[PDB]
DNA sequence: TGCCTGGAGACTAGGGAGTAATCCCCTTGGCGGTTAAAACGCGGGGGACAGCGCGTACGTGCGTTTAAGCGGTGCTA
DNA sequence: AGCACCGCTTAAACGCACGTACGCGCTGTCCCCCGCGTTTTAACCGCCAAGGGGATTACTCCCTAGTCTCCAGGCA
C-alpha cells in the first residue's frame, strides 16, 4: 500500500494538503493533481531557502541554523527579499550597512 | 506615566542599530508618541479579538492576527 | 587618551548592527503595555509571548523608521537627524 | 492534544541538501510559519481564480496560474518546472 | 446670471435604471 | 443586475430634488461591492479562528468594529442593532 | 411581505443572503447577518450620498458627478481613511498650493 | 520608440496638476522609465489573467483585477 | 495606445484590446504619476529648493517602498 | 408594459452550539540581594545656520510644422 | 464590436531668442551634542504560594438546510 507522496516522488505529504484544501472553504471540488503540484512547489521553496541558510551557517563557522542565518539568507537573495518584503523575523536582527558619507 | 520608562539610551541604541551617527535632542518626544500610537492600534485590535473570543486572557495569536491585519506578518510565535 | 567625536558612535553602530538582542527593557515596556490595554476592555490578563511579540514588532517598526529618518537627513545634506525628518518619512510612508 | 506540524518534513528536506547541518526550534517555527503563509497565499489566490471564471473545481491549472502570478522572476519558472515534473510522474 | 459650459456634464451621463 | 434602483431610493430620501449620473452610479456600485467583500471576508476570517461553522450577527458586528473608524463604527453598530431588533419584534 | 419591509430598510435582504451562501465564506451563513449587513451598507450609502449632495449644492448643480464624489470623500476625515487606497476615475485632486511657493 | 510619444508638455502638465512650480531637464527621462516599469507590471498581470481565461481579447475587468493585485483599487470600470 | 500595444507584444503575440481596458490603464497611470509628483514636491521642498531633481524622485521611490 | 425568474410560506430532521462540572496549568503578587545601567555634570570641538557672490539653466513669447481628433465605410475574428 | 483605411481641419508640439532668478560654492560664528567620570537606582534572578480561568466532556434544545408550492418585483 504505497502512499501518494511515494508515487509522486516528493517529501512533503499529499493527504494532509488535500485535507487542508477540502477543509478550508476554498471551493466545492478539489482536483487530484493540485495537492501534488502544491507540495512540489512548497518542497522546492523549502529546499531553496534551506540551501542559503546552510551556506550562511557554513560561512559563520557553525553547525546549526539560527534565525540570524535565516535573516541573512533571505535578505542576501533578491527574489526572496521581494517575496518576503513585508515579513518580520523574530530574533533575526538587521544587515550591516553604513552610508559612505557618515565615515571618513 | 510609563512612556517615560522608554529611556534615552534605549532610543539611542535603537538609532545606533538604525545607522544614525549623530542625534539631536528632540527625537525622543516624537519617538515616544509614535510608539504610543502604534501600541494604541495593535493592542486595540488584540483586545477586540480577545473580546470576541469570550476570553479573560490576551494570547499571542491575537497579537499575530492584529499584526497580520495591519500588514506586519511576524514569524516565530505560531 | 580620549576618542575624537564619531569613533565611539561608529563603534556602537558596528556592534549593534552585529548583535541581535533586544534593546528596550522588559518591565518598563510591560508596565507601558498593561496600562495602554485596559482602555479597550475590562480585566485584561496577559501571556508572556504576547508582550514578547509586541516588543519585537515595536523595535522592528522603530528601526525601520530610523532608517528612513537617516535617509531624509542625508538627503537634506546633514548628519544630525531632526523631528522634521521623521515627519517627512511618515508623510511619504502614508501615515 | 495531538497537533499538526511540518518539522519532520523540513528535517527530511534539510538532510538532503546539507548532510551535516542541524536546526533549532526557533528556526523550525519560522519554517513552519513560512510554509503556512505560502500555503495560505497560494490557496487564497487559487480560490479567487476559481470564482472569476465561474468554476467550482480547483485544479492544477488554477494552482499553476496562482503560482505564476505570485512568484517573481526565475523562481516561478523553476516552481512550474518542479510541479509539472511531479504531476507528470504521478499519472504514470 | 452666469453659467458654465454644459459639455462638462455631457461627458458623464446619469445612470439609467432601465 | 445591480444596486442602482436602491441607490435611487436612498438618494431620494436625503436630497429630494437632485439627480445622479451613470458614472457616479457605477462608482457607488463599486463602493457597495467593495465594502460587501471586505465585511464578508473579515467575517469569514473570524469564524475560522474559533472553529465555528457559521456566520452570525455577532460575527458581522465584530467585522464592522475592526474595519470601520471610531465615530463611523458606533453609528453602524447602532443602525444594525436597531434593524436586527425590528426584524424579530 | 418582504424582509426589507419587516426590518424597515431599503437595500434587499434576499440578494445579500444569496451572495452570502453563494460566495464560499462558511459552510453556513447565520441569519440576522444579511439584515445587519444591509443596514450597514444603507447607512454608508446614505452618508456618501449626503456628503455628495452637499458638495453638489455648493457648486450650483443638480446632478452628482465623480468630481463631487471625490470632493465629498477627500474632504472628510474618516472616509479618506476608509478609502485611502482607492482611485476614482474622472475624479481629480484637491486644490492646494504649498506656502513656500506663493510670492 | 513609442516612449517618445509621451511628450514633454504632457509630463509638464502632469507636474502642474501635481503642484510643481519649476521643472529641471531630466524629470522627463526619469518619468518615462517609471511609467514603463509600472505599465510592464500591470500589462504582465493582465495578460496572465487573459491567458488563464482562455480568451484572446483583453477586457477591462482583467485590468481592474491586476490593479487590485498591485493594491490600487479603481472605481468606475466595473 | 501604441505604447501599450508595443509593450504588450512582448508577452503574447497577436492580442486584441478593448477601449475601457486602455482607459483604465490611462486613469491608473495618471493617478500614479500625480501621486509620485505630489510626494516628490515635498521631497524638493524639504531639500530647501524649488526646482525638482531626479534624486528627489529616487528618494520618494526609496521611502515609499518601490 | 411583459413576464418570468427569483423571493416568500410551511414543515421536518439532524447535528451544531449552549450550559454545567471539574481538573490543573499558568498568571499574578511578594521579599531579598547584587550590580549593571541610568542619571547628572563638564569641558570642548564640530557642525548647523546665516550672509554673499556668481554663472547658467530654465522660464516666457512668437512662427512654423505636424499629427491628433472627427466623421464615414467596410470586413471579419 | 475590433481593426483597417481615408479625407479634412486645426489645435498642439517644436524650435529659437533672450533675460533673470536661483542653485551652488565659500566663509564666519557660536551653540550644542559627545566622550568621560562619579553617584544613585531599580532590573534581574531566585524562590515561594494562592487561585482564576483555559480546556475538556457530557447532555440536550433549537436553528437552519432541504423540499415543495405559489406568486409578485424588477429588467429590458
Amino acid at each position: 500500500a504505497k502512499t501518494r507522496s511515494s508515487r509522486a516522488g516528493l517529501q512533503f505529504p499529499v493527504g494532509r494538503v488535500h485535507r487542508l484544501l477540502r477543509k478550508g472553504n476554498y471551493s466545492e471540488r478539489v482536483g487530484a493533481g493540485a495537492p501534488v503540484y502544491l507540495a512540489a512547489v512548497l518542497e522546492y521553496l523549502t529546499a531553496e531557502i534551506l540551501e542559503l541558510a546552510g551556506n550562511a551557517a557554513r560561512d559563520n563557522k557553525k553547525t546549526r541554523i539560527i534565525p540570524r542565518h535565516l535573516q541573512l539568507a533571505i535578505r542576501n537573495d533578491e527574489e526572496l527579499n521581494k517575496l518576503l518584503g513585508r515579513v518580520t523575523i523574530a530574533q533575526g536582527g538587521v544587515l550591516p550597512n553604513i552610508q559612505a558619507v557618515l565615515l571618513p | 506615566d510609563n512612556i517615560q520608562g522608554i529611556t534615552k539610551p534605549a532610543i539611542r541604541r535603537l538609532a545606533r542599530r538604525g545607522g544614525v551617527k549623530r542625534i539631536s535632542g528632540l527625537i525622543y518626544e516624537e519617538t515616544r508618541g509614535v510608539l504610543k500610537v502604534f501600541l494604541e492600534n495593535v493592542i486595540r485590535d488584540a483586545v477586540t479579538y480577545t473580546e470576541h473570543a469570550k476570553r479573560k486572557t490576551v494570547t499571542a495569536m491575537d497579537v499575530v492576527y492584529a499584526l497580520k491585519r495591519q500588514g506586519r506578518t511576524l514569524y516565530g510565535f505560531g | 587618551h580620549r576618542y575624537r567625536p564619531g569613533t565611539v558612535a561608529l563603534r556602537e553602530i558596528r556592534r549593534y548592527q552585529k548583535s541581535t538582542e533586544l534593546l528596550i527593557r522588559k518591565l518598563p515596556f510591560q508596565r507601558l503595555v498593561r496600562e495602554i490595554a485596559q482602555d479597550f476592555k475590562t480585566d485584561l490578563r496577559f501571556q508572556s509571548s504576547a508582550v514578547m511579540a509586541l516588543q519585537e514588532a515595536s523595535e522592528a517598526y522603530l528601526v525601520g523608521l530610523f532608517e528612513d529618518t537617516n535617509l531624509a537627513a542625508i538627503h537634506a545634506k546633514r548628519v544630525t537627524i531632526m523631528p522634521k525628518d521623521i515627519q517627512l518619512a511618515r508623510r511619504i510612508r502614508g501615515e | 492534544s495531538r497537533k499538526e506540524s511540518y518539522s519532520v518534513y523540513v528535517y527530511k528536506v534539510l538532510k538532503q541538501v546539507h548532510p551535516d547541518t542541524g536546526i533549532s526550534s526557533k528556526a523550525m517555527g519560522i519554517m513552519n510559519s513560512f510554509v503556512n503563509d505560502i500555503f495560505e497565499r497560494i490557496a487564497g489566490e487559487a480560490s479567487r481564480l476559481a470564482h472569476y471564471n465561474k468554476r467550482s473545481t480547483i485544479t492544477s491549472r488554477e494552482i499553476q496560474t496562482a503560482v505564476r502570478l505570485l512568484l517573481p522572476g526565475e523562481l516561478a519558472k523553476h516552481a512550474v518546472s518542479e510541479g509539472t515534473k511531479a504531476v507528470t510522474k504521478y499519472t504514470s | 446670471a452666469e453659467e458654465g459650459d454644459s459639455e462638462s456634464e455631457i461627458e458623464d451621463e446619469t445612470f439609467n435604471p432601465s
